[PDB]
């Protein structure tokens, strides 16, 4: 079929979902802790066996009162709405979701391959047709979510998991949201922020493929285009309208970021006419097959080093804190959907 | 060189998304 009407299923299957959530559909006595995979503000990611399928699982544990602290009551909404109505290769499955007195659960996929920010970071760089392979799974993770009416907002390699194929997954949602029209939350990470946030206008999806960006940059140089020791002094060098390449990269490489790197709305691609086929036809893509790529069937350049369903080798180490559940119930009213 | 300058930030680690 047509991208156009491959995208028209794909949102009839959506709606369903969106308008009639599911709620919850498991329990925390249904898994056993094994280790705690990451944490940030937004909580913790375990690894979590659930007992009756012998599954590993990436449980996501938010407590409530730590979420209306940091007005991410709305978000985290957004969050759990959305990823339990999505359905895209390149999208981490939320497999349950369900919450107790004190904490919000969201049990995703595990990807044992861990953080392309890990792999990243160890490795340098990615050639560019290492980079251009992960490049095209976001392209089209963007332009299926944009589909949606949904504007992503914090893309990075932090938030992008390696699967035992070598496919990227994109997990995090926290700042994900359904918007048909402009929105003004500052949110996003510093390094990935566009100027139109930065600067306090009301923005849309052309945020993300400005993101797209900075990740295609960070991939094939090893190091973002805008990076300081201080969040300020990055948002000084991102509104300054300039940016400079390694050597090494590619005249199509540097002519497809100025592109996407545009502080011009008018001229930023993904933001045109044509839409993401800017992005699609690009010189940089010409070896893209789209369609194997969605299909999978493209030999992935790298395989992580598989050492069992559980393993956390590809994971650093974080204190390992107690899951609290009071005996009381917090915050029942803000979170009453989840 | 840019790479000696990025390793020698205080940014290389994991970031986290920006509050207000
Ligand atoms: C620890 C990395 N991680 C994972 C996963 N880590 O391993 N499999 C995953 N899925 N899912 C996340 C969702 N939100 C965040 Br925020 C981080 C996540």
């Amino acid at each position: 079929e047509s991208v156009k009407e491959f995208l028209a299923k794909a949102k009839e299957d959506f709606l369903k979902k969106w308008e009639n959530p599911a709620q919850n559909t498991a329990h925390l006595d249904q898994f056993e802790r094994i280790k705690t995979l990451g944490t940030g503000s937004y909580g913790r990611v375990m690894l979590v066996k659930h007992m009756e399928t012998g599954n590993h699982y990436a449980m996501k544990i938010l407590d409530k009162q730590k979420v209306v602290k940091l007005k991410q009551i709305e978000h985290t909404l957004n969050e759990k709405r959305i990823l339990q109505a999505v359905n895209f290769p390149f999208l981490v499955k939320l497999e349950f979701s369900f919450k107790d007195n004190s904490n919000l659960y969201m049990v995703l996929e595990y990807l044992p391959g861990g953080e392309m920010f890990s792999h990243l970071r160890r490795i340098g760089r990615f050639s560019e047709p290492h980079a251009r392979f992960y490049a095209a799974q976001i392209v089209l993770t963007f332009e299926y979510l944009h589909s949606l009416d949904l504007i992503y907002r914090d893309l990075k390699p932090e938030n992008l998991m390696i699967d035992q194929q070598g496919y990227i997954k994109v997990t995090d949602f926290g700042f994900a949201k359904r918007v048909k029209g402009r929105t003004w939350t500052l949110c996003g990470t510093p390094e990935y922020l566009a100027p139109e946030i930065i600067l306090s206008k009301g923005y849309n999806k052309a945020v993300d493929w400005w993101a797209l960006g900075v990740l295609i940059y960070e991939m094939a140089a090893g190091y973002p285009p805008f990076f300081a020791d201080q969040p300020i002094q990055i948002y000084e060098k991102i509104v300054s309208g300039k940016v400079r390449f390694p050597s090494h990269f590619s005249s199509d490489l540097k002519d497809l970021l100025r592109n996407l790197l545009q502080v011009d709305l008018t001229k930023r691609f993904g933001n045109l006419k044509n839409g993401v086929n800017d992005i699609k036809n690009h010189k940089w893509f010409a070896t893209t097959d789209w369609i194997a790529i969605y299909q999978r069937k493209v030999e992935a350049p790298f395989i992580p080093k598989f050492k069992g369903p559980g393993d956390t080798s590809n994971f650093d180490d974080y204190e390992e804190e107690e899951i609290r559940v009071s005996i009381n119930e917090k915050c029942g009213k803000e979170f009453s959907e989840f | 060189t840019t790479y000696a300058d990025f390793i020698a930030s205080g940014r290389t680690g994991r970031r986290n998304a920006i509050h207000d």
